[PDB]
RNA sequence: UAUGCCAGCUGGUGGAUUGCUCGGCUCAGGCGCUGAUGAAGGACGUGCCAAGCUGCGAUAAGCCAUGGGGAGC
RNA sequence: ACGUGGAAGUCUGUUAGAGUUGGUGUCCUACAAUACCCUCUCGUGAUCUAUGUGUAGGGGUGAAAGGCCCAUCGAGUCCGG
RNA sequence: AAAAUCCUGGCCAUAGUAGCAGCGAUAGUCGGGUGAGAACCCCGACGGCCUAAUGGAUAAGGGUUCCUCAGCACUGCUGAU
RNA sequence: CGAGAACCGACACAGGUGUCCAUGGCGGCGAAAGCCAAGGCCUGUCGGGAGCAACCAACGUUAGGGAAUUCGGCAAGUUAGUCCCGUACCUUCGGAAGAAGGGAUGCCUGCUCCGGAACGGAGCAGGUCGCAGUGACUCGGAAGCUCGGACUGUCUAGUAAC
RNA sequence: GCGUACAAGACGCGGUCGAUAGACUCGGGGUGUGCGCGUCGAGGUAACGAGACGUUAAGCCCACGAGCACUAACAGACCAA
């Protein structure tokens, strides 16, 4: 039948081959066809239009994506994957010890803490002896 | 003339026919023949209509008893 | 070994026609030949069969 | 008396048979080298439409001269 | 004690890819002159793979079974004797 | 020649029989168009299948299978416009 | 074209055949399952009919018993994800080990902690539904004695993988 | 139009002088109380909140029975001494 019509059509249309409408019951036109201008023309005349393309679902994937990634749909029964492969370390542990690392660098260059005790808490963080950053200050006293 | 009839379209679909192949196809089937032997008729043009109506969901899942409208007129049989 | 595919599958390209000999013939493998001539500048032959 | 057996008849299927011979097989007489002046050989081309073969070679199933031949090609 | 780190013919894994244990199932004038399905092994390594290339028949190639060298192998195939 | 699992061709029974189901891809149905002819050619709707692939781009290999028009004797596991 | 019809396999052959797209959404550890887009398809190309018998192929569920079956538990089933507790003999001190065994798991409301933050992770309190919360899917049954070869690896392309 | 029957075929029942099948309603059954809203709820400024109670013998569902000609058993064909 018309599926040369077809070729073109989704073509100068710009969708694909697939989504490309026929009338029906203007089957006479589009049938006589034969030339692109002449398809886009009939496209004119909506005989010719073709839409309806899938959208994302959004359901299992919206209010789920607000619930987890805050605290909720997880817990010991949900999550797959070992304790690292979500929440690792040697991530997060890059996260403290680095900014800690970093306010015993601008103390002790700030000169608030002299030499000798910028030295302990150095190795002293850098070996578990904190907490956040905070908890370094209190310490720091 | 114009007359309303429920289709009873169980009996073929789920009854028989393929659950996840046909149902839409069954459905149409079946309501080609009630109306059909009823009008006197060889067979009706039936849509669109209740054709979105029938596989208006997925083709397994199909409406039960549909109810429908009918016309015929006198000249080659409608 | 035996067509499977096993054999068949190999795509690649061998005794093509040769330039003198109309016989594809010639193997890219090889050098020429499996028809007349080449490397020998005669003709080929071979009584390998032929009575003389 | 279906299903059916045996023989024939008409028609078919098939291509035997008979007849026919543009092909073979064999013997005999004569004759007998070609190529770098490219056989030689091969490649690729070349036709209105051209795949094969043949012929040709970018002047490409051909061009010229002489002679023969003859109303067709 | 805490951190540092990440090694490995390392582990799990139908990631890709490779292999082929059992079902002695299906098929067995097949879809197939070695197939289909479930199961099962390996999966950074002596790993897998494309293309190119080398080694030729009493010769090659072989982590060796007499395995493989185009459905041909305790001596390939073709033709000749 | 009656004979050689004899050679070549033709032909009967077998049989209107087996196969055209089996595979993680079970796929169509209702209207309509064209046509001498439509279950499977095309339009729409409804229903489904494929997600490292039944999607996109390519190597080798094939070699015109590409596009158009006209067709159905051949080919297409049925039919065919 | 590049392939369940354009390649090799005598065929429109369920076989074989290299590269790039590995960043489409939910899911989740994930290039996994399942579902769905974009894109492709209804050509893994014969149909119609009978509650559609026997018999066969794949498969589901079977009370009570629980390997009595059988050469042999072959086949099927069981377990299963993640977190916490806990873990024997032996040992080349590496391992054995996920030994074993026991507990937890959903949803909703309001929060704390780690981090610069995530639509990242780890917890807390209270409320609450079902027979069942890794609710499907994905997903080990475990233990002991003996023999052999140390191990990973190789092998009869096509009845042998030891 | 259906089964007291059944792989094809066969068999049996009913066909408006009718309860044969479906729809609807009720009876009889299976699960185990629905959506929504209201109160409570460890807490949290709050946002928010697993869950509890009430509405609710709820909701959802049935391959059985009855009532009921609403729908469909129409129309009509053929064979026969």
């Amino acid at each position: 039948n018309l599926r040369t019509q077809k070729r073109l059509a989704a073509s100068v249309v710009g969708v694909g081959k697939r989504k490309v409408w026929l009338d029906p019951n203007e089957t006479s036109e589009i049938a006589q066809a034969n030339s692109r201008n002449a398809i886009r023309k009939l496209v004119k005349n909506g005989t010719i239009v073709k839409k309806a393309v899938t959208v994302h679902s959004k359901s299992r994937t919206r209010a789920h994506a607000q619930s987890k990634r805050e605290g909720r749909h997880s817990g010991y029964g949900k999550r797959k994957g070992t304790r690292e492969a979500r929440l690792p370390s040697q991530v997060v542990w890059i996260r403290r010890l680095r900014v800690l690392r970093r306010l015993l660098a601008k103390y002790r260059d700030a000169g608030k803490i002299d030499k000798h005790l910028y030295h302990v808490l150095y190795k002293e963080s850098k070996g578990n002896a904190f907490k956040h950053k905070r908890a370094l200050v209190e310490h720091i006293i | 003339d114009v007359v309303t009839r429920e289709y009873t379209i169980n009996l073929h679909k789920r009854l028989h026919g393929v659950s996840f192949k046909k149902r839409a196809p069954r459905a149409v089937k079946e309501i080609k023949k009630f109306a059909k032997l009823h009008m006197g008729t060889d067979d009706v043009r039936l849509a669109p209509e209740l054709n979105q109506a029938i596989w208006k969901r997925g083709v397994k899942g199909v409406e039960y008893r549909l109810r429908l409208r009918i016309s015929r007129k006198r000249n080659e049989e409608e | 070994g035996k067509g499977t595919p096993s054999f068949g599958k190999r795509h690649n390209k061998s005794h093509t026609l040769c330039n003198r000999c109309g016989r594809r013939s010639f193997h890219v493998q090889k050098k020429t030949c499996s028809s007349c001539g080449y490397p020998a500048a005669k003709t080929r032959s071979y009584n390998w069969g032929a009575k003389a």
